[PDB]
């Protein structure tokens, strides 16, 4: 069900690298936005040649800040920022 | 946990200077980078061995998004 | 009080290649700036053709730019801006930005000719 | 901005008051071409309408080893005699020409060295026997009663708190299980 209602509005990461750390809409979900280091081979269309790991932050309301990369972290609900 | 795992060891990246750029946050005690055999190159993989886990923390959150030479670095933490 | 024991000082503590003897040699060019600079461009010019780094033009820049002579600092600031093997010499450290702070210093109000001064915002 | 300012005007108006106060400027001011925005006759109605709730939600800004166990205690009995974090009866000892490597943070003995040191101040501190008797614990079970139901209830406390930090595990392991890997991007 977490994902049977998984709503789909795709909004803009606002994220900064240089570490990092990304803004998002208030949520008001306990849920923390989860980041991990995935494989660069899976997709809809796949251009060829994907041989790099994508360290991907995303949660409820605001969509993934992904990058490609060639508790360990913080959330802050009173300012809504995540390191 | 104190490693800092150093994803993008450029042309020229050494341990010296690996160590030497993440030697400030903290004394660094060992340092190895995975150095391809068949192509004198090291296979953007180093690995500064500290003993302060605040050091290689704050070593892993500040040299993360990194640069050397022109090289887009990222420091992690080794497992 | 005499350049022999500067030379020869220099050449025996220049046996080894070592990060020994480097700040010897460079401010040994610093301290005989004075009264002629012709040992100081000498020095600069040499050392930024000579022994490998980074650092090296930057500490030959660094020391002429206190001097009265500072279009050699320029000249070892253009070694570093073309450097022939690395855009990026020194990663966040600045040179560009450096340069176009001396060159703010220059623009500032002394050479108010008004061409000097567009130029070298361009 | 005349116009923008009274639609913003009529978006704090909507805000604070409701569409009925809307209304109430419409029946009173219809005369007017300031209700004409919040009419349909004036164009910048549409954009008031949704500026009642931009503000109202607050999106719009408002117009502008005996032995070692002996020792770890007397170094415990010493740094309860300490003054300061320098000078206290270890620091000499530790180069004094004897073997101490228990002072070392990194070695697991300096947990007992320091559990050694917490007990020393909990039985050195005023009621730990230097000066006073305490007799509330040596003759008094309804203090017993109250402690242990106090440890209990400390327990049952951590025991909530427990089942909360596993309950948002869960909940987090369901999220990690359903993070999105097909619509991903780089910005």
């Amino acid at each position: 069900e977490v994902k049977k209602f998984v709503k789909i509005g795709r909004p803009g990461y606002k994220v900064t690298k240089q570490l990092f750390q990304i803004d998002y809409p208030e949520i008001a979900e306990g849920i923390m936005p989860r980041h991990r280091f995935m494989s660069a081979y899976e997709q809809r269309i796949e251009p060829p040649d994907r041989r790099w790991q994508y360290l991907l932050m995303a949660a409820e309301p605001y969509e993934t800040i992904a990058f490609k990369v060639p508790f360990w972290t913080h959330w802050n609900r009173e300012t809504k920022q995540f390191f | 946990k104190r490693v800092l795992y150093v994803g993008g060891l450029a042309e020229e990246v050494d341990d010296k200077v690996l160590h030497a750029a993440f030697i400030p946050f903290g004394d660094i005690t060992d340092i190895q980078i995975p150095l391809d055999y068949e192509t004198e190159k090291h296979r953007g993989f180093a690995f500064v061995e500290f003993e302060l886990a605040e050091d290689a923390a704050a070593a892993i959150d500040n040299m993360n998004e990194s640069e050397l030479f022109g090289r887009t670095i990222r420091v992690n933490l080794a497992k | 009080g005499r350049v022999t024991h500067t030379r020869r000082t220099f050449d025996r503590a220049l046996r080894a290649l070592p990060i020994t003897q480097h700040s010897r040699i460079w401010p040994l060019y610093l301290r005989f700036l004075r009264s002629h600079p012709l040992p100081e461009t000498a020095v600069r010019g040499y050392r930024r053709f000579l022994k490998l780094s980074p650092e090296s033009a930057e500490e030959y820049i660094e020391y002429l730019k206190s001097s009265d002579r500072l279009d050699e600092a320029a000249q070892r600031l253009a070694t570093v801006v073309n450097d022939e093997r690395f855009v990026s010499k020194a990663g966040k450290s600045n040179y560009q930005l450096w340069h176009e702070l001396c060159d703010l210093i220059s623009q500032n109000p002394d050479k108010v000719q008004s061409l000097n001064v567009d130029a070298i915002i361009r | 901005p005349e116009v923008r300012n009274i639609v913003d005007k009529t978006a704090s108006f909507v805000a604070r008051n409701g569409p009925e106060f809307e209304a109430r400027i419409r029946q009173n001011e219809i005369n007017n071409p300031k209700f004409n925005f919040l009419n349909p006759n004036d164009p910048y109605h549409a954009y008031y309408r949704h500026k009642v709730s931009e503000f109202k939600e607050g999106k719009a800004q408002e117009p502008s080893s005996a032995f070692d166990l002996d020792v770890v205690k007397l170094t415990a009995q010493f740094v309860a005699r300490n003054g300061r974090q320098f000078l206290t009866q270890l620091m000499q000892k530790e180069q004094r020409n004897y073997q101490f490597d228990f002072l070392r943070p990194q070695h697991s003995l300096f947990n007992y060295f320091t559990k050694l040191v917490e007990q020393y101040t909990k039985i050195l501190i005023p009621p730990k026997g230097l000066f006073s008797k305490l007799k509330k614990e040596a003759e008094n079970p309804r203090e017993v009663l109250d402690q242990v139901c106090y440890r209990v209830e400390w327990a049952k406390f951590q025991e909530r708190e427990r089942k909360k930090e596993e309950e948002e595990k869960e909940k987090e392991r369901v999220a990690y299980a359903q993070i999105d890997w097909h619509d991903f991007v780089v910005v």
